[PDB]
């Protein structure tokens, strides 16, 4: 499943706006307002009719799933006192769902009406169910590949502390989709699996070796198992090894039954006793990776490989440095390379990493209309200043006490009069101010050498 | 900004639109909406008038991919019976029809240029005498010149600030293109070459029409080479 | 209340480490790993004994503010394959409690043994206690200052009275340890605030009091100064109220615009104004005799986990100075890894922390210079990142400019290379492009 554009209209923030999505990677850049987080959301809910269709939908009873009457637009006027709604609120997506199924389907809320969806909407409904129905039928020798869907928002790590089975089965299957478009932390589901799946493989690995005579029907149950792990492992190193140098998650029983990963140099660790970047990375990747493992169990070591589907995530770079910030997006593309990623961050260090196409700038008007850009100029491999000046439209250079000083110097210094003393004494009193050393001193030093050759 | 002097008169189809002049916004807005198909040899010639460089910023938007537009010096919607006048038509960067018109844009589709001009104070390409209002320096900025009046000076800063020409994009862009001209000034320096040979590959033109980007800037960081170079091939 | 050393002996990843602290500002800096936590964690549990001290905190059993198991250092030992348990850990600091008190007090906890505290960590306890019985004097004349003690950490976004009693005074160390400080509570407790000063307010305007209207009014005034330290340059916003005709919110004026809502604006900047607003209105309830003055007056030490979470980077360039400006006579101990930050202090404010093979940390002051410095060159020298990032290509890049520059551009290889690179990257490449320009320049002659 794919999406190639999204338009909104009298939605949280904005009036009217258009966005189209790259193939692969989409990175979203907003300096003002949630304009970011507005579009997430209104991702997650027009990809809801489709989970709809697998029993999963608000029977945890979660109303976020839908279009609310908070998410209106109400305007505000100075010179009255009446303040009425804009309606319709409408998400309109485009894109596909099959391999050259092309359609476009809508949603919209009147007012206090009951939100309502038109017919493509319910053709989405129908494919999931249909879906359904295949998954269940598995007394045949064809295959069916289920996409994935998943949101992992900025409450993904706030409280990981509250809260079995791997086959081909409709109910074991389905499990892959459970709380896939949640809001809130899903770390002790995994951590639960997880823990199950290296005791099964451990217990069917003695209970093989003391009796092997059950070669041909428990010595493939003990390949699945250490398939899984063996996927699950290759998409955490992807990302965790070469910058920091801990690899291959695992359960251990002896260090209190937790969740440890080693190091060459610091050897088994817990993972709740590392690094805050660490372990928010950790639970990212493992939450796609083994809803990719649940999902499609058929593709055994490729599960991560050769799945498709959409990941939406906010604030990718979240408590990683900036050496970490110019590798996390080819991690990504090299762990999951057939799925589409939509992320947001505020990094030139992760911008620096994508073409210029990739990129989505989102402003707005006073009268709430929207747009989304791209940068004028290239980023791909360029130095994070040019990005983040050229981007972002941030100055490099801090408005220290000495910034206008120094302005007013290059000012005087490159039209010529430098040898005059009111100059040279504000040279002097920057030097002293701010060092001999500094890059603007040192270049308008070059300049004044060059104009004196000149000169001859 | 550079100096454009213009030798052609124009097209058959502009000179014709312009013998009834429209006289207020919504016939020009009509009239220019309905010129669009002999809109590209119009654009044509004033591309080739420039040398391919913006009227504004002198950038190349071909070899950046950003394309050109057709910009009215005078906005057609303050005085719109000089909408076909060939001489008040220039070519402009970020052609009109994902990165577009917005905040940050500048030129012609610049957020000042768009609603209202006081064409008092404005110093545009097509005053013999606008190269003088302005500096170029070493960081990026455009400001305007030392040896100009305290009347002057108001003119410069209320053009610089109405066309946004001190975007992040355009002081990136002149910054780099100032480290690339260091680069070749200490390059002559160390290899013992000659400052003239070189220099009439950016100063002079060629035969099809087309300058090197940011005149302005290499003319005035080499301050008496550059003018004995134009002099000899101009 | 200041610290001026700590020194911690086999703690979580520190075989042993000594680190000093500047009077106003510190600055840790490191990549992930190195052990920013673990030292705020040591100053943190070095100051639970005086916390201890007030029944506020006299019933505060959590685990989490004494040694554990888990803090006690690990070997690897390779040949063996195991992991070694080193005994015991020891934390130590120096500093000056109250004006003239100069004191070093110890920490350790040895196996699997409680932990234990030295003689003069008791007399910390003892100080506090001293402290809280001063507070509850009646009649006295004599004013007594109370030091503001704060830790807000990485989770600190997870979730009155206003007296001159001694139950509102120490109020204000109320889960002062384990603070939390998100918008939605600020905006509750700032809009209580100004519900009750309207209400007394327009009492006056009716029919033209004392202590309870004048805390009220003192309190806002503090708040308000703060939260101007904070927004009032960057742009032209100040002096945020709470207003019922702006449809009952919280609103901001600008001298051009009018006023504007609090709440169309990124979440990083609510909470970083949520932020500064808590730590003021602690200080006003800790020291109501200093009335507007609180903020400006008040001493102590502050901790602050990852101080430039979800901001901007044209507001991480402005955060120390804001905070140094709003609270003079307070100590801040932050952590970042950040340059935007670190482009505006002096190098005397910022340790880089590192380790050796044996795990011997070191935290040292920076040796270039860093104030008014570009980030790329804060991003080269403190952190030695290269601003450049290497995509696959880069390599390639460099050999054809070095290839070039030496003249060789007419060989087959280097035009092949030429081509390969043309059609990886494009033809508009800005590097690309300059290369054609050095080769057509390097003709002709
Ligand atoms: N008992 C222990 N023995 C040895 N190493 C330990 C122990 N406990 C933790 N560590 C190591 O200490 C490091 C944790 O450091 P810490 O989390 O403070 O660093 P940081 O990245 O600078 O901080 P933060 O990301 O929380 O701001 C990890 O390498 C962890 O493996």
């Amino acid at each position: 499943m794919r999406i190639d554009k999204l338009s909104l209209l009298n939605f949280r923030c904005f009036k009217q706006l258009d966005i189209t999505f790259d193939e692969h990677i989409t990175i979203l850049v907003a300096p003002n307002g949630a304009g970011k987080t507005t579009v997430l959301d209104a991702v997650r809910l027009a990809l809801f009719p489709f989970i709809r269709g697998f029993d999963a939908s608000l029977y945890v009873k979660d109303k976020s799933l839908a279009i609310r009457t908070e998410d209106l637009r109400l305007i505000y006027r100075q010179e009255a006192l009446n303040m009425e709604m804009s309606s319709p609120a409408k998400i309109t997506a485009t894109g596909e769902w099959a391999s050259g199924k092309t359609a476009t389907w809508m949603l919209d809320k009147r007012g206090e009406q009951p939100p309502h969806e038109d017919k493509m909407a319910a053709q989405l409904t129908r494919w999931g169910e249909q879906l359904q129905k295949r998954v269940r039928e598995e007394h045949s020798l064809q295959q069916v590949e289920l996409p994935l869907m998943l949101y992992l928002g900025t409450a993904r790590l706030w409280y990981q502390e509250r809260y079995q089975r791997l086959d081909n089965s409709a109910f074991s299957r389905l499990s892959g989709y459970d709380d896939c478009l949640s809001a809130t932390s899903n770390y002790k589901q995994f951590e639960q699996w997880y823990s199950w799946l290296w005791l099964s493989y451990r217990e069917h690995q003695i209970t093989q070796l003391e009796s092997p005579s059950a070669k041909l029907k428990e010595g493939v149950r003990v390949q699945r198992m250490k398939e899984a792990i063996q996927a699950i492992q290759q998409a955490i190193n992807c990302l965790t090894q070469q910058v920091t140098g801990w690899h291959d998650l695992e359960y251990s029983a002896s260090h209190n039954q937790q969740l440890v990963m080693s190091h060459p140099q610091y050897g088994k660790i817990p993972l709740s006793q590392l690094s805050d970047g660490l372990r928010n990375a950790v639970a990212m990747v493992a939450d796609i990776a083994f809803r990719c493992v649940k999902l499609n169990p058929h593709l055994q070591n490729d599960a991560a490989l050769k799945t498709q589907g959409i990941v939406l995530i906010d604030e990718v770079d979240m408590f990683l440095h900036p050496a970490w910030q110019q590798q996390i997006i080819q991690s990504l593309r090299s762990a999951f390379p057939q799925i589409q990623f939509i992320v947001t961050t505020h990094s030139p260090q992760v911008l620096s990493t994508v073409k210029r196409e990739s990129i989505r700038l989102l402003e707005q008007d006073e009268n709430g209309n929207g747009k989304a850009l791209m940068p004028l100029g290239a980023t791909y491999g360029e130095p994070s200043n040019d990005v983040l000046q050229s981007v972002m439209g941030v100055d490099p250079q801090p408005a220290v006490k000495e910034k206008a000083d120094l302005q007013k110097l290059t000012g005087w210094v490159d039209q010529g009069k430098y040898d005059e003393p009111k100059t040279q004494q504000l040279m002097v009193a920057l030097e002293v101010a701010l060092g001999e050393k500094h890059p603007q001193l040192q270049r308008l030093q070059r300049s004044i050498a060059r104009q004196r050759l000149l000169k001859g | 900004m550079r100096h454009v002097i213009k030798t052609q008169l124009g097209t058959v189809a502009l000179l014709t639109a312009h013998e009834n002049p429209p006289q207020d916004a919504d016939q020009s807005t009509r009239r220019w909406r309905n010129f669009r198909r002999d809109k590209a040899a119009v654009m044509v010639q004033l591309i080739n008038e420039q040398y391919h460089l913006c009227c504004y910023s002198e950038i190349r938007s071909d070899l950046r991919g950003l394309g050109y537009h057709i910009e009215h010096v005078e906005n057609k919607s303050q005085h719109p019976e000089r909408t076909f006048d060939y001489q008040n038509l220039a070519a402009s960067a970020l052609d009109s029809g994902s990165s577009l018109k917005g905040k940050n844009a500048f030129g012609g589709h610049a957020q000042g240029k768009q609603d209202v001009v006081d064409m008092a104070k404005f110093i545009h390409c097509h005053i013999r005498d606008c190269s003088r209002y302005f500096a170029y320096l070493s960081d990026g900025r455009i400001v305007p010149a030392d040896e100009l009046n305290a009347q002057e000076t108001e003119n410069a800063q209320y053009t610089i600030d109405l066309l946004n020409l001190n975007s992040g994009f355009l002081q990136t862009e002149r910054r780099n293109h100032w480290e690339e001209l260091e680069q070749l000034f200490d390059e002559h320096i160390e290899k013992d070459w000659d400052l003239q040979q070189l220099l009439q590959l950016d100063l002079v033109s060629t035969p099809d029409h087309k300058l090197h980007e940011f005149f302005s800037i290499t003319r005035q960081f080499f301050q008496q080479e550059a003018e004995q170079v134009l002099q000899s091939h101009a």
